[PDB]
């Protein structure tokens, strides 16, 4: 074969890479990412949830013969997954900040920081919406461009791709290295559903509640002028009528009514809030709607098992490229472990049942060793190696080593 | 059943100047090439006496790009409801357009300032022409290794028996293939052959455009029909603000439901040298 | 600058071939001014358009007032012979 | 008018130079190939024949 | 045209508004702010004296043959007169790549109207409402 | 669609003027060739070779002719260019000059 | 240069046998509707005698 | 082999994903500089279409991809990438379907 692509890779039709389509944002397409992140209600609560789910539920890193990485950092004695627990000390939040950034904008982008002392700090991220990347003919990321807020201005900078690093869950294609927002490719769904809880909100106001309606003089009689509606306007005012007031007319006073007319705004909610959570790939039910016949049996077992298939998914897209884009190079530059290592992070199920796990253990817990058993129940492993690799449960070789 | 989804295309016209010149990707939209004067005689001299200064004069050849485009705008009733994706095709309706601006503005320079021409007079106008060309670039101590051809210049060239006899050409490649017969890029000792389109050269007579100085053309008295040059001794130079090379647009209207796709590129040509180059005259 | 109706864009419109062609399986003639609106000869550009009543299936169905024997509905251009 | 290149060409950038100087015309070279070279001792002298 | 701060000297931009900017050849060398006319197809050169001969003014510095930029119809713009002008003045070519006012000229009609008024040799601000062509 | 078309050269700031691509059609209008024959169930029988096997070729054939007469016919009146070999040069120049 | 076929039912030559059980005839017919037109005239050219 | 695949599961995903939408999935092998195995490398399968012989068989894919002002093109011999096929006419078909454009109606309907 060959040591370069042959094929190519679609990308530069002379703009910045090309405009027509989602592949090129300018930093105002990465502002309206942004203005509907911070505007709030229920759209930004709704890819806020999609975040906690994919990311909220932490974190767990693994090497594959850990144990065999034994090594003095500095007279203390780590692995390297100790080494790593180390380094990234709160990686549950960075995973959950980078997680949902890379969900909102097309990338997460951050730097690599030291102390003073040339020792790693952390992987700091930068805020996506006032970067964007330039890549080349074959799509990779050459340069990033950055474009902020200072003093009512703009104070603009660019920067090489080798100390910045990116990570992208949405792909267009698997040679795509510059990734999609799901904010910007489902922005007329989300504009429908402002557009129609403001009409909903302002037909409440409108037709939601009666309003009276006085009219005055006899049909086909003598005309009532507006000052003489004035005088009549004072008897019948909403402001000094109170719950029990009552009227005495004449017979040509009609006190009439504009009802209510009713219209089912619930039913376009409903509709709404389903366009919207299936655009966003999220269930029906975190739009605090739900279905019927939808909520039991083997088609809830469906949309579940396509949920947990998505955020699996996305766990995994995100996990390969943190470990080789992040932590690979940091254990490379400051550390004094091998950098090639078989590193893996994971991030746990959202939607584990610890009960069916339990179950589970019950019913053939005598075909797992005991460290699998403390893996699948999320537990530290025995302490001694035997204890963890033997099958009968530690508890039942506590009580035969009592019996002798 | 539904109907013909389809469109037949027009007429193409013939690209080469990217590959029939050197191109430049300048990064001004007005420049300078700086050119060193020729080489000279050392001169006699006796002993004890002082040699005299004749040392290497400088000047430039301007660049100064224009901006060629082309444009389009359509309504997004129209677009919505079209048999083809309308925009793909002003998309490449524009590129095309600008390749052959680059085309046009390469060609008027290429005849326009060629220093030197073999008159054939009508007579022995196939490799004899060619080969007399390349004695004109040579009797001024230049050597070409490229050279365009309009269609009328093609058909006389094929129809030498020079050429057209396996015999005679050593191959029966031009017989079988014509153009693309490789014997056409290697003749006269010229290693490119570039042919062009006959509507490429400046008549004037399109809009925005006004004319070159020369004929275009190898079927009447006088007409240019081919130029015989050296490649490295010719500039296109290309600017643009964005990249490299051409930009597409894609405008929406604020208001109305106009959508309109739009290219620009800046181009310009220029001889280093005009004396390495020579037309070929009917 | 392009409009759907501007006569250099009629051929890229959908509907222009749909009307088209649904014209043709309307009409019973040449005759446009008689079978069509001052508006569809304009808009669609019937006088381009092969409009003889040759390709309406109403001119080849029979359609006789009185039918004993079911021949009504019968097509002559899907006879053995045609 | 706007801010524009023809008002601003030598105040805002230059104009680029390109770096490399194009040659001019240069002759044929063959006297040293093309007959017997003869590294003389003296400025004037004689073969003899 | 220019404007002095300290003792710097800098060019006048000679757009103040409008979107009506359009391209042509220049068929001589034309100098910013010069009104200019058709000369040849798409062709501009500057304009002389007494009408019949503005498409509008020239934009930034060209030389022969150039594409040049050129401001007509509805744009406004910051122009050099040639005498004493004062706002609501109409104004027209003066033939030496100035503009003068209609009442001083030959003719009847001008194509600018001063929205800003100024001395002999400096600029106004006028907008232009009009292209005058060869009528016979 | 229309031929392709040169850009041109524009002021900077200028408006880009519009050169959109415009269309226009070739009409087709499908005649119906017809061709047929028949054979007497006597004669289908007696025949030492399937007379309905070569009526169908005959037939296929005639179709076929047809199509083929409709093609020529429109290739030779409305091609737009044309090469006069005046009686000479009539093989491989002719040719090349038609090219 | 594009050759048109159209058939009102199946995609090519129509070719039908029948017998009719009247006559004891077998009728072979067979039918095409058929085009042809340039997409572009100036891409042919005749040569002429 | 899951050295020499160690992301096999998103390779899968995203290979799997694509012949499901479009005809065929399909992409090239790639080498490292001293000539090692380093990935299986996907291709944007709407950039690319098969050329087939008279038995259907794959010859040579012909590529086209955006580029400065348009189009960019290329043909590459069917002997150094590889493609794989959901959806088939037959299996005779090296060609095979897209389940969008088989099923193009039903999503015009819905969108409407
Ligand atoms: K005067
Ligand atoms: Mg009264
Ligand atoms: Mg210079
Ligand atoms: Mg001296
Ligand atoms: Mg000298
Ligand atoms: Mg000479
Ligand atoms: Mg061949
Ligand atoms: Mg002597
Ligand atoms: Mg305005
Ligand atoms: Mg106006
Ligand atoms: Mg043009
Ligand atoms: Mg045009």
């Amino acid at each position: 074969a060959s040591s370069t692509p042959q094929t190519n890779v679609d990308s530069m039709g002379g703009g910045h890479s090309y405009q027509f389509n989602g592949q090129d944002l300018t930093f105002e397409d990465l502002r309206d990412i942004k203005d509907v992140r911070d505007s709030g209600g229920q759209v930004a609560q709704l890819m806020d949830y999609k975040a906690l789910l994919n990311f909220g539920e932490g974190c767990e890193i693994h090497v594959e013969g850990d144990d065999e990485t034994k090594q003095l950092v500095d007279g203390e004695p780590m692995t390297l997954s100790e080494w790593l627990e180390d380094a990234f000390p709160h990686l549950d939040l960075l995973v959950l900040d980078l997680g949902g950034d890379a969900l909102w904008y097309p990338y997460a982008v951050g730097e690599i920081q030291e102390t003073i002392t040339g020792e790693f700090k952390e992987a700091l991220p930068a805020e996506p919406w006032t970067l964007m990347p330039e890549s080349d003919a074959q799509g990779k990321v050459q340069a990033w461009h950055q474009r902020t807020k200072t003093h009512g201005g703009y104070q603009t900078q660019t920067l090489p791709a080798d100390d910045l690093w990116h990570i992208v869950i949405n792909k267009a294609s698997a040679r795509d290295e510059v990734g999609i927002s799901e904010v910007l490719r489902n922005k007329d769904e989300i504009q429908a559903f402002k557009q129609n809880e403001a009409a909903i909100n302002q037909a409440i106001e409108l037709h939601g509640f009666p309003q009276r309606h006085v009219k005055v003089g006899k049909e086909d009689g003598a005309p009532v002028r507006d000052n003489d509606l004035r005088r009549v306007r004072t008897i019948f005012d909403p402001r000094t009528t109170d719950a029990n007031t009552a009227y005495f007319t004449g017979q040509d006073v009609d006190v009439e009514t504009l009802e209510a007319h009713n219209f089912d705004y619930s039913a376009i909610h409903e509709m709404d809030m389903r366009n919207l959570t299936t655009a966003l790939g999220l269930p029906l039910e975190a739009g605090n709607v739900g279905a019927d016949g939808l909520g039991s049996g083997k088609p809830a077992e469906l949309r579940f098992a396509l949920l947990k298939l998505a955020i699996k998914a996305n766990q995994r897209s995100f996990s390969v490229q943190f470990v080789e884009r992040v932590m690979r190079p940091v254990v490379r530059d400051y550390s004094p472990f091998d950098h090639e290592a078989d590193i893996r992070l994971e991030i746990n199920d959202p939607l584990e049942d610890i009960g069916e796990v339990a179950d589970l253990i019950q019913q053939v817990g005598d075909y797992m060793t005991n460290e699998q058993v403390a893996e699948k129940l999320d537990l530290p492993a025995p302490e001694d190696d035997e204890v963890a690799d033997s099958y009968r449960s530690p508890a039942d070789m506590e009580k035969d080593e009592a019996g002798v | 059943e539904q109907l013909l989804e389809v469109v037949m295309e027009g007429r193409e016209l013939r690209k080469v100047a990217r590959e029939a010149s050197n191109v430049i990707n300048a990064n001004t939209r007005v420049g300078d090439v700086p050119i060193a004067s020729d080489e000279e005689f050392a001169r006699p001299t006796g002993q004890g006496a002082e040699i005299r200064d004749d040392g290497e004069t400088y000047t430039t050849v301007a660049w100064n790009a224009t901006k060629l485009t082309e444009g389009s705008r359509v309504t997004d009733e129209m677009r919505d409801q079209a048999m083809v994706d309308l925009i793909e095709r002003n998309i490449q309706r524009v590129g095309a357009s600008l390749e052959n601006g680059i085309n046009r503005v390469f060609l008027t320079e290429l005849v326009d300032n060629a220093q030197n021409n073999h008159d054939t007079a009508g007579s022995n106008q196939g490799y004899q022409a060619l080969n007399s060309a390349v004695g004109e670039v040579d009797k001024d101590d230049f050597r070409p290794d490229t050279y365009v051809t309009h269609p009328d210049y093609r058909t006389q060239l094929f129809n030498d028996t020079n050429l057209a006899y396996a015999n005679r050409a050593g191959t029966n490649e031009v017989l079988r293939n014509r153009e693309d017969a490789p014997i056409v890029g290697d003749i006269a000792g010229l290693d490119m052959h570039a042919a062009m389109s006959s509507a490429t050269y400046d008549d004037g007579t399109d809009i925005g455009w006004s004319g070159g100085s020369e004929t275009w053309g190898f079927s009447s008295d006088g007409d240019k029909g081919a130029v015989v040059y050296d490649r490295d001794n010719i500039h296109t130079i290309l600017y643009a603000p964005n990249g490299q090379d051409v930009e597409i647009k894609d405008y929406e209207d604020p208001i109305r439901d106009i959508t309109g796709v739009n290219g620009r590129l800046h181009v310009d040509c220029q001889y280093s040298q005009g004396r390495s180059s020579a037309t070929v005259q009917y | 600058m392009q409009l759907r109706r501007s006569p250099g864009m009629r051929p890229m419109d959908r509907d222009w071939h749909q009307e088209r062609a649904r014209a043709r399986e309307q009409a019973y003639s040449s005759d446009l001014t008689s079978q069509f609106s001052e508006s569809e000869i304009v808009k669609y550009e019937l006088d381009t358009a092969q409009i003889d009543g040759s390709d309406n299936p109403r001119t080849y169905i029979w359609n006789r007032t009185i039918d004993l024997f079911g021949m009504n509905g019968t097509d002559v251009r899907e006879l053995r012979n045609r | 008018f706007a801010a524009s290149d023809p008002e601003y060409v030598d105040t805002l950038f230059r104009e680029q130079l390109l770096e490399v100087v194009m040659e001019g015309r240069e002759l044929r070279k063959v006297a040293r190939e093309a007959s017997n070279v003869i590294n003389a001792n003296t400025r004037v002298g004689d073969v003899p024949i | 045209a220019t404007e002095t701060q300290g003792e710097h000297t800098f060019p006048v931009e000679v757009l103040i508004s409008g979107e009506e900017l359009r391209g042509y050849t220049a068929g001589e060398a034309l100098s910013a702010g010069e009104p200019v006319y058709l000369s040849g197809d798409y062709e501009v050169s500057a304009s002389s004296a007494d009408g019949g001969e503005f498409l509008g003014v020239n934009l930034y510095d060209v030389a022969s043959g150039e594409p040049v930029a050129l401001a007509g119809d509805d744009c406004e713009v910051r122009v050099e007169v040639s005498e004493q002008v004062t706002a609501n003045d109409e104004i027209l070519p003066d033939g030496l790549g100035t503009f003068e006012t209609v009442a001083t000229s030959a003719a009847s009609a001008g194509v600018a109207i001063v929205q800003e008024g100024a001395a002999s040799g400096e600029v106004c601000e006028a907008y232009i409402f009009a292209v005058q062509g060869t009528t016979a």
